[PDB]
């Protein structure tokens, strides 16, 4: 509802880090979300196309107070590949 | 005549068709020290045409190694037959505990050899993967983690 | 899963194509069909942890081409024809594109997650040698992001 | 940009050319004649670009690229695409020279910078840049050409105005100060050692004083001898100097576009020639 210039969208990279590694995506296998496996595959489109989203004033010493996988467990959004591959299971096409 | 042929394979060398004329340093056959230089072409692309005629042809290519004159303290074939004992465990199934081969040893020498280029170090990790059930992997398979496969032992 | 001398009660091993002719109309097995240990992989069919190799890369492939039904035998897996180390992670993604046409989902799903294997080494050496990198030979299939 | 071009130097084959400018890039324009062909525009820099040099070929063709920001980017084609395989950024100030060692010597790029420094880039066993820091001129080292065989040798051009000859020894591990020259009175632009195919090297040590002082070694064991290209201050200020691979012919372009084919004749006169 907010697909304008208006509100910038570079906050959505601190916010969703330990959103998407916990159980709100998926972190098991075979979880489905209501109208929201097909609107979160188009913002992790961005984050593998060229480059992860910007913030690094507060995400390059706050990912290590979050305990997210990219800077902490060495492995990047190749563990959010794992957490889309485990709903090529039978919960997203 | 031969001198102009030893400047052809320095001239027509470019970085697109590096392998075309580093092959005509190998098969050039008046050269020496092309024996680990072929390894900086065919390491970044161990892609070939992958049949037992290209592999038996690649046997004929590591016999060019011994055709070269033998230098003081340089020239060896006891760690370059690594990539030729590779072409003997890829037409054969048999789990090797080194009853057969100098080739898991040969990879480990090839992680103290790799010189020029760290994709000459990572091909050593790729030829690890092409030989599974025929090795038990006392080397490593090949940020990109999601699926290295940690189960191959029996 | 057929042992090491228990492959003589299925000495017809191209019978395991034919089991699976009428077996799958249904998703009830595919979970165990990834390279993962005994946990996730013992609920349904065999484990790709310790198992013989014909069972894998001959038996499951000869069935895989055949249209016998699941859409998840046209799609899902990415470690189903891993029994070979990081291998058909790259090239079962394009196994999709060999059966089916290159179109939208099947396009940019499979190019975005394979380009951060195949240029996260990032200078285009060949990783899994039979197709190699995504920028020696599928740089065409990285302008098919758009479209 | 391509209109306040500051370098365009070829490889030893003469088939590859790399032109830089105030473009903040290296637009690769290889020689197909007076037509050239783009292969990639290399962006990595911030600010004006001064010198590039391809490698002498026995260790690839490998394009260094020195620039305002502090940075020398080692570019190399690896499987028909480019990749900056190392970064050599040990400087803060304007980096002003990059010149590979000739393939009569081994892998030894020569980086020079007006921060005070010469840097003899040692290619390690993955192509991993590691310099030994040396100083020639303590105002800044504005240039650095190599001395091939007409052990290892080079020359650097002063912002102290001196043109110091640097000669390698292996019982002290660094470039011993061989000699020190000076007929200069404003800063050195370019120090160009001649690649003569015989015992002889002249050095058109190009200066901002509106003068170029050709030091001459008639044979290498003859000393450095002060002569001038002409014996007056030039109207304008003098740019890039080269010497041929066979003939030892000077070539420089002036500010007013002084075409220079003035080679030293019998009589000792820098004499107009073809």
């Amino acid at each position: 509802l907010i697909e304008f210039p208006y509100l910038p969208k570079h906050y959505l990279v601190l916010l969703v880090a330990k959103f998407l590694y916990p159980i709100f995506l998926l972190d098991d296998k075979k979880l489905m979300d209501e109208d929201s496996v097909a609107t979160v595959i188009e913002v992790i489109e961005t984050k593998w196309d060229d480059a992860d989203e910007k913030s690094s004033n507060l995400y390059e010493t706050i990912i290590e107070a979050d305990k997210s996988l990219p800077s902490s467990m060495a492995t990047l959004l190749k563990n959010l590949r794992k957490k889309l591959n485990f709903k090529l299971c039978q919960a997203f096409m | 005549s031969q001198l102009i042929f030893n400047a052809q394979a320095l001239k027509d060398r470019y970085e697109g068709n590096y392998l075309s004329e580093v092959q005509n340093l190998l098969l050039g056959s008046s050269y020496d020290l092309a024996e680990m230089a072929i390894v900086t072409s065919l390491g970044p692309r161990l892609l070939l045409s992958n049949n037992p005629v290209q592999n038996n042809e690649l046997k004929t290519l590591r016999e060019i190694l011994n055709e070269f004159p033998d230098s003081e303290r340089d020239k060896w074939s006891v760690s370059i037959n690594v990539f030729e004992v590779y072409l003997k465990l890829v037409l054969d199934n048999v789990e090797t505990q080194e009853t057969i081969d100098s080739l898991i040893s040969g990879m480990k020498i090839f992680y103290d050899q790799y010189k020029h280029c760290r994709e000459v170090a990572a091909c050593c990790n790729v030829m690890s993967q092409e030989i599974v059930s025929k090795i038990l992997e006392k080397n490593n398979p090949s940020l990109p983690l999601g699926q290295p496969e940690k189960a191959y032992l029996r | 899963r057929l042992g090491h001398e228990c492959l003589s009660d299925t000495v017809r091993t191209n019978f395991l194509q034919l089991l699976l002719q009428e077996d799958i109309y249904s998703r009830d097995f595919f979970s165990t069909l990834l390279r993962l240990c005994n946990a996730h992989s013992d609920n349904g069919e065999l484990y790709l942890r310790t198992v013989d190799i014909k069972i894998v890369d001959s038996i499951l492939s000869q069935n895989l081409r055949s249209g016998d039904w699941e859409c998840f035998k046209k799609l899902y897996c990415f470690r189903m024809l891993n029994k070979s180390e990081r291998a058909a992670a790259e090239v079962l993604y394009q196994y999709i594109l060999m059966q089916a046409d290159l179109d939208v989902i099947r396009k940019r799903k499979c190019y975005l997650m394979v380009i951060n294997v195949l240029s996260s080494f990032d200078s285009a050496y060949d990783q899994w040698i039979l197709n190699g990198s995504k920028v020696v030979t599928l740089t065409d299939l990285r302008d098919e992001l758009r479209g | 940009h391509n209109e306040l071009i500051h370098d365009a130097v070829l490889d030893y084959y003469g088939k590859r050319l790399a032109t830089c400018s105030s473009d903040k890039t290296i637009k690769i324009f290889e020689v197909e004649g007076e037509t050239h062909k783009l292969i990639d525009t290399l962006t990595g820099h911030e600010g004006p670009v001064w010198r590039v040099d391809w490698a002498h070929p026995k260790f690839g063709t490998i394009l260094a690229s020195c620039s305002y920001d502090g940075k020398v980017l080692i570019w190399k084609e690896e499987n028909g695409r480019w990749s900056q395989i190392a970064v050599h950024a040990v400087h803060s100030a304007s980096v002003n020279s990059v010149q590979w060692a000739p393939h009569e010597y081994g892998p030894l790029l020569l980086v020079a910078s007006s921060d005070g420094k010469v840097s003899v880039v040692e290619f390690k066993e993955n192509g991993t840049t590691s310099p030994i820091i040396i100083d020639a001129h303590a105002i800044g080292v504005n240039s650095a050409s190599w001395a091939p065989a007409t052990s290892r040798k080079f020359v650097t051009g002063g912002a102290d105005n001196l043109v110091k000859i640097w000669k390698y020894n292996s019982d002290a591990q660094t470039y011993v100060l061989e000699s020190t020259l000076e007929g200069h009175s404003d800063w050195v632009r370019d120090v160009a050692w001649s690649p003569t195919v015989l015992l002889r090297s002249y050095l058109a040590s190009v200066s901002q004083d509106r003068t170029c002082i050709i030091w001459t070694q008639d044979n290498e064991q003859g000393p450095w001898k002060k002569t001038l290209l002409k014996e007056e201050k030039f109207p304008d200020v003098l740019w890039r100097a080269s010497w041929s691979l066979s003939g030892n012919v000077l070539a420089l372009s002036g500010g007013d576009n002084k075409v220079t084919l003035w080679k030293e004749n019998l009589e000792g006169k820098w004499e107009p020639a073809g």
